[PDB]
DNA sequence: AGCTCTAAAACGACGTCTA
DNA sequence: TAGACGTCGTTTTAGAGCT
RNA sequence: AUUGUACACGGCCGAAU
DNA sequence: ATTCGGCCGTGTACAAT
């Protein structure tokens, strides 16, 4: 699903201008509280503003109110939305080419996030591996767990029930565990 | 009522991605799975003057091509195309200079001299094995040596001028030795030469056409030289699986039983290992089954060695056992799986001596690959009429074989059948691929033989090279 | 793999068309046509590679061997959804997935019993989890 | 004005009718157009199994005929005259050429290789309306001439519709009540001598473990010496026969034998050092033949030759499975043989291993029938018919349904 | 470097980041709005 | 009475209920487990 | 590529068709691929 | 011996053309067999 | 109403191909090919 | 099938068919541009399961 | 220089001589 | 009785012909 | 023992009487 | 002793109808 927001909306949804005076600076994001509201729907959904399908289209910035938004030419934006409109679909457009001697492995990326109070420090973990035959599966999970805090990584216990959900994960396409395990982190 | 099935005939690899249903054929379009690294392998061979030069010019004559034995049946006696750019191998054999051993006329006189036969076969090894070590050590440095067994030490080793079996007891005395051995008689390089049989002094031995024997020869000398000939083509998208053949063999004094094991598995890659080893700790007793204990340390024995090319524990495992599983040795490989968390497991039953059969209206029977489901348990043609081969290339009536698995068995008798029937084709000990029996049973049964005369304790090689 | 099997046949099976359980009652016992001019939803049901997903009997039996009745089926529903979550992200993403339960599941699950001693049959409790409203309540997010 | 002749039509007619042939065979028909050279069309072969078209074309040259006989017609075999000019044309064709023969009159069609020739006269070919059928039973055939014989790595898929094959199983119907009691005798050997001074010899009976079992009441027929009358109390076979416990198994299936030895004990004698079953001699030199359907066939099943000599008597190895909770019977033929037809013979190796290497899958199957034949006439009702001294027969056997094979041995295409 | 080429949200194969990192980010910004213990799809395509 | 024939669940097309009335059994049964204020899917085929 | 047996059908039944129109007297004329 | 003179291959390239020309304009073109 | 028309005939003008923005690095600013055999997703991007 | 027609050989002096046949796959395309297309040169890329 | 039959090729079986 | 050779039917275009 | 099948012979094992 | 199950080992005939 295509959302094509018109203009008018995209001023008072991202530039909020047409504006309240500022309560903390901590203005909500309308792309990401949709994604989020939306994530029991059964269909990936698209958010695409008017001036990538149409070249005459202008949308002014946020704070720089008296100049428009650049855009990449027509030919590049048509390539990046439809690819992105066909893996939305339910398939993967490419995949790495794999070695033929190489360890069965799975990566785990693992990010944090600001909590919307603007204090708190979640953490958030990708996880990338390819699954029997052509294919490849990237898959984003929240940490199961309760240790709330500002720091900006794991603790001992959290970290090992990360490490055994992802290899479950891994387990439930191919039924073995990985025989590498490689762990991509943000801070050290 | 019972529902039937047949499967077509699994897809094989000959290296670049080449695929075909025919070994032999298969290997003259894309030459061996994997490539052998140089032009040129070294054989050695090991015998009197007369049988070194026959078997010398037979290599060359090899390289000439060998007209084929049945012109009705090309697909079933083909000829050999030769060092032509079809050539099956891709590769020349040679016996470089300095590397041949000869045996003299008196060393032969020596073991026919010996009136006890057992006494004669031993010092015939002892004879052999030291001759072999020469080659070893010497400058030659060969990859696969041919003992080419003169007539009169075969009219006194295999004949009557239990008992000792010279074949077993060689391989087994020169286990220690890094090049692998292959015993080759006059009858086989030479149609002029005349073998006569052991009881029936007046017969004499048949063989199969020069053109066959040629194929079968070369490819088991091209597999003991390190490389793997061909391989079963993997699916898409199928559970990395191990095949664990369990075998039984009589011991020495003829009333022990042992347990032989061969596992084959798929390599990181293109390759198959196929490995031949023997019970860690065997209990003693004449069962033609397993102990829970020992049949735990089997499948941990066989878990370790596959983890040590994939580094990850299989997905499944298949285990192939010429006897019924029993309620012991089925706990016993459950808690072995349990320990390295294997998620499926199969346990098959291969039975041979199973009296149902199917027939059909005409003077051939079924095709091979003809399956029928009973009960859960699967009767396979894993002989038969060949399509390709464009006859049955065999005696009276081919026996199906009936797979019994264990209840403990997570895929179907309709999937066990095709891998079983698929693991029929990996036998490299020859390049017809109408074989009976799946490789890990047929292997194991053949690591009993020299595993036979091995002392217990001692450390040898578990590659199949030196078993096959 | 036998109920996947089973159920795979199952469905090739009902293209064939199957034969009214009671011919006196044409109506209210009818026949399925199967594929031709009479297929009642003019489409083929077929099961294809890769769609399946098998439970192992060491899966199985570790959901069997909990003693208490509401906690298997909880460990159970966990155990499917991650069968699920893994199906519905795989490159052969089907349009509606069947769950065919082994019969030892079944006895497990709905009659309760276990085949050793029964600890929650024991102490019956308040209520008992219903496998089937559980499972479909934590799948709800899944698309499929 | 213009006119389609009868002969136009018909000649379209032949081309319409040989390509709904090809296509319900399974292959691809090609019609050409109006710059047919002498090909009426093409064929392209299929695979039956996956249905991918295999990419082997023939030619095809159809010669229809609305009524009259072809050259030489004789109800068996006849000919066919080629053009010099067709012949040198099919003869540089890159692709094999076959001619289709179709007649209105009978709806038949034959096919032969145009290479085919006959005594050397390259222009005649000779049909043979017993094999040269044009219909899906010869698919298997029309596909070899796409491949030369002569270079290796070439063949074919099976491409016949498929087969159908006996599964060499009776199916055991046996009565639904089943004599069970405790009998005070400990082994069923120590009873079989005591069975004797009593008399009213049986022999349907099996008793182990202190336990006595039978199809037939031991109160009549046969003697009660042997067991306790108060004890024996009749219930379902189905308690027993069906029953999990291994030893239920082993004394329903030394008293399937048993009962079965009976009813057959008119032709059959059974051996006890082999378990095997073999076709009894009336006449000590006098060699026997049996009759049994598939059709009439009268198979020697007793045989004897010259100088010393033996008799081979038709012999199987009868064993008994339970599938599905059903029992079944396996027959295994076999040899036997004896030197007057009473005695075992003493050295049968070089008679067994020369009698078994010759016969083929066609003999093996024959003999399956001929067994299969008796043990069902052999259990059939008024087999006796005097319903006094001669019971029915407690075992049923049926035939078990066809065993259907999708894949077809192309046997008719391996002709040497 | 090789785990860059598989973003799937651009056709321009110069990416710094590696994907799981980067897809780890993505899913942060649609999880800051999702209230713990609540149950969501762990596919990609609902993120990206 | 005509409610009673869109009951998807089954083929026999005499039914005890109305739909509306079959259809929120039916969602309750599911809706039973799930945590109130968390959105599920509104679609009925997650239900029967 | 394959042909399914339900594709082979139609062209069986439409040529069966065609044979049942010569004999009958008439002619007929088979169509191009095109439906 | 056999020819297929250029006059029917000539008329054969006629109606391919005729054929080709009805294709471009956008209808569909059925050619009769032997009996037309 | 404006942008569900604007956007599907983008749809479809991509089907008809888009010229490069920039032919001086084709590479990096390439043309959308289109429906033909060069088509980089096989399919039809409509809006039913 | 695999092959759209077949090209049956003839003599263009004598009008003589020489009965050899040649398949013939056609693809047609319209105001398309093949994969790397020079002004003397360009590719195509055959499906698998054709060849 | 127009018509009009007349040649020349092919396929489709079917009497008719021609032995 | 077999067996080309023939007549009959059509398309297909192109020539020698009478005009 | 190039290669395996079929057959023949022989030895032995598991459960209960 | 039996009745049921099964297994492993050494020889010949043959190259497939
Ligand atoms: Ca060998
Ligand atoms: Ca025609
Ligand atoms: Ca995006
Ligand atoms: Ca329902």
């Amino acid at each position: 699903i295509v959302l094509a927001l018109p203009i008018p909306l995209i001023e008072k949804l991202v530039n909020a201008k047409s504006d309240d005076d500022v309560d903390g600076g901590d203005m909500l994001n309308f792309r990401d509280l949709l994604k989020a509201k939306t994530l029991h729907l059964p269909v990936p959904t698209q958010i695409v503003w008017p001036d990538t399908w149409d070249d005459a289209a202008k949308i002014p910035r946020k704070i720089k109110r008296d100049s428009n938004r650049q855009t990449q030419v027509k030919a590049t934006r048509a390539w990046n939305l439809l690819n992105a409109l066909f893996y939305k679909a339910g398939k993967v457009p490419w995949r790495l080419l794999p070695d033929q001697a190489e360890y069965r492995t799975s990566f785990l990326g693992i990010g944090f996030y600001r909590d919307l109070d603007g204090q708190q420090l979640w953490t958030s973990t990708a996880q990338m591996f390819d699954e029997r035959g052509r294919g490849l599966i990237l898959r984003g999970a929240r940490a199961q767990t309760e240790t709330r805090g500002r720091h900006p990584y794991l603790t001992a216990k959290d970290a090992e029930d990360l490490v055994v959900q992802s290899i479950a994960a891994y387990k439930a396409h191919h039924r073995h565990v990985p025989a590498r395990l490689v762990v991509l982190k943000t801070s050290r | 009522t019972f529902k039937a099935h047949v499967f077509d005939e699994p897809m094989l690899e000959f290296g670049d991605g080449g695929q075909h249903c025919d070994p032999r054929q298969g290997l003259r379009e894309h030459g061996p799975l994997q490539p052998r690294s140089g032009d040129v392998i070294r054989v050695g061979v090991i015998g009197t003057d007369d049988t070194v030069a026959g078997f010398t010019e037979f290599l060359a004559e090899t390289g000439r091509g060998i007209e084929s034995g049945n012109k009705q049946l090309i697909n079933l006696n083909p000829d050999f195309p030769g060092l032509g750019n079809q050539n099956p191998f891709r590769c020349k054999f040679e016996v470089p200079d300095g590397a041949t051993v000869t045996i003299s006329r008196r060393q032969v006189n020596d073991i026919t001299g010996i009136g006890r036969h057992d006494e004669a076969v031993r010092h015939a090894v002892e004879l052999i094995s030291s001759q072999l070590s020469a080659l070893v050590e010497g400058s030659a440095k060969p990859d696969v040596i041919v003992l080419a067994l003169p007539i009169p030490l075969i009219e006194k080793l295999v004949n009557a001028k239990d008992m000792l079996n010279f074949r077993d007891l060689l391989k087994a005395k020169t286990l220690h030795l890094p090049v692998p051995t292959q015993i080759v008689w006059p009858d086989t390089w030479d149609d002029a030469a005349k073998i006569p049989r052991k009881i029936k002094r007046d017969s004499n031995r048949q063989t199969q056409v020069k053109a066959t024997r040629a194929w079968n020869l070369l490819n088991a000398l091209f597999y003991k030289a390190g490389k793997v000939p061909w391989r079963l083509l993997p699916d898409q998208a199928e559970y990395r699986t191990s095949f664990l053949g369990i075998g039984f063999y009589r011991d020495l004094d003829g009333q022990q039983l042992w347990t032989s094991t061969a596992q084959m598995f798929d390599e990181r890659g293109r390759g198959l290992i196929l490995r031949g080893a023997r019970a860690q700790t065997e209990t003693r007793g004449r069962h033609p089954y397993l102990t829970a204990k020992d049949a735990e340390d089997l499948v941990v024995q066989s878990i370790a060695a596959y983890k040590a090319h994939h580094r990850h524990v299989p997905a499944r495992l298949v285990v192939l056992k010429t006897s019924r599983f029993r309620s012991e040795e089925a706990e016993g490989i459950d808690a072995a799986l349990g320990k390295s968390g294997i998620e499926m497991s199969d346990l098959v039953w291969v039975q041979e001596s199973s009296p149902i059969a199917i027939f059909r209206d005409g003077n051939y029977p079924v095709l091979r690959g003809t399956f029928v489901d009973l009960d859960g348990k699967g009767l396979l043609y894993t002989r038969g009429s060949v399509p390709f081969y464009g006859t049955f290339p065999g005696l009276r009536v081919p026996r199906p074989l009936l797979l019994v698995p264990h209840e403990n068995s997570d895929s179907t008798i309709l999937t066990l059948a095709k891998d079983v029937l698929a693991l029929t084709k990996v036998n490299w000990n020859t390049t017809q691929f109408d074989q009976k029996l799946p490789a890990p049973i047929k292997a194991a049964r053949e690591v009993g033989r020299i595993l036979k005369h091995v002392e217990f304790g001692t450390a040898v090689s578990s590659d199949f090279r030196r078993y096959t | 793999d036998d109920t996947v099997a089973g159920f795979t046949e199952f469905l090739a099976e009902t293209g064939r068309g199957i034969e009214s359980g009671n011919k006196q009652l044409i109506n209210l016992n009818p026949d399925f046509p199967g594929l031709g001019n009479q297929n009642p939803f003019r489409c083929k049901f077929e099961v294809p590679d890769g769609a399946t997903v098998t439970i192992s009997r060491r899966q199985v039996n570790d959901i069997t061997g909990i003693g208490r009745h509401d906690e298997a089926v909880r460990h159970a529903v966990e155990l499917i959804s991650s069968q699920l979550s893994a199906l519905v992200e795989g490159s052969a993403k089907p349009d509606v997935i069947v769950l065919a339960l082994p019969i030892p599941l079944i006895e497990k699950l709905v009659n309760a019993k276990s085949e050793g001693e029964d600890s929650d049959d024991d102490v019956d409790g308040g209520d008992m989890l219903n496998f089937r409203d559980l499972l479909k309540a934590k799948t709800l997010h899944l698309p499929v | 004005s213009k006119r389609i002749t009868d002969s136009q039509v018909l000649g379209e007619l032949g081309e319409t009718a040989i390509k709904k042939i090809v296509l319900e065979t399974g292959f691809l028909y090609e019609q050409r157009g109006r710059l047919e050279a002498g090909t009426d069309g093409i064929i392209e072969l299929r695979d039956p199994k996956s249905g991918a078209p295999l990419g082997k074309l023939l030619g095809v040259q159809v010669k229809s005929t609305e009524s009259g006989q072809y050259v030489r017609e004789n109800d068996n075999s006849f000919e066919y005259l080629l053009k010099p000019d067709d012949l040198k044309y099919w003869r540089t064709s890159n692709i094999p050429v076959i001619i289709v023969l179709w007649r209105k009159s009978d709806e038949t069609a034959y096919w032969k290789d145009v290479s085919d020739c006959v005594r050397g006269e390259e222009r005649r070919l000779k049909f043979d309306k017993g094999t040269d059928v044009f219909d899906p039973r010869s698919a298997d055939r029309i596909g070899a001439l796409t491949i030369d014989r002569r270079t290796p790595g070439v063949f074919l898929p099976p491409l016949n519709k498929g087969e159908d094959a006996i599964i060499n199983l009776l199916r055991i119907r046996l009565p639904d009540e089943i004599f069970i009691s405790t009998s005070p005798f400990g082994s069923g050997r120590d009873a079989v001598p005591e069975l004797v001074k009593h008399g009213n010899v049986r022999f349907d009976w099996v008793i182990r473990k202190r336990r006595f079992v039978s199809f037939f009441d031991p109160r009549e027929y046969g003697t009660r010496a042997i067991v306790d009358l108060d004890q024996v109390e009749a219930v379902d076979t189905k308690l027993i026969a069906f029953n999990d416990e291994q030893d239920d198994l082993n004394d329903t299936m030394d008293l399937l034998r048993r009962t079965v030895e009976r009813q057959t004990a008119t032709q059959l004698s059974f051996l006890r050092k082999d378990r095997l079953f073999h076709f009894k001699a009336v006449g000590v030199g006098k060699s026997r033949s049996y009759r049994y359907m598939s059709k009439v066939v009268s198979a020697y099943s007793s045989k004897k030759k010259d100088g010393w000599g033996y008799v081979r008597h038709h012999a199987a190895r009868l064993r008994f499975e339970r599938l599905a909770d059903e029992w079944f019977l396996v027959i295994d033929p076999d040899f036997h043989f004896t030197t007057d037809g009473f005695q075992p013979h003493r050295y049968p190796e070089a008679l067994l291993a020369g009698k078994k290497r010759l016969e083929r899958n066609a003999a093996v199957r024959g003999q399956v029938t001929m067994w299969q034949h008796l043990l069902v006439e052999s259990g059939k009702h008024e087999v006796g018919l005097f319903d006094a001294d001669k019971p029915a027969p407690l075992l049923q056997f049926e035939r078990l349904p066809v065993i259907q094979l999708s894949q077809a041995v192309p046997e008719s295409s391996w002709n040497r």
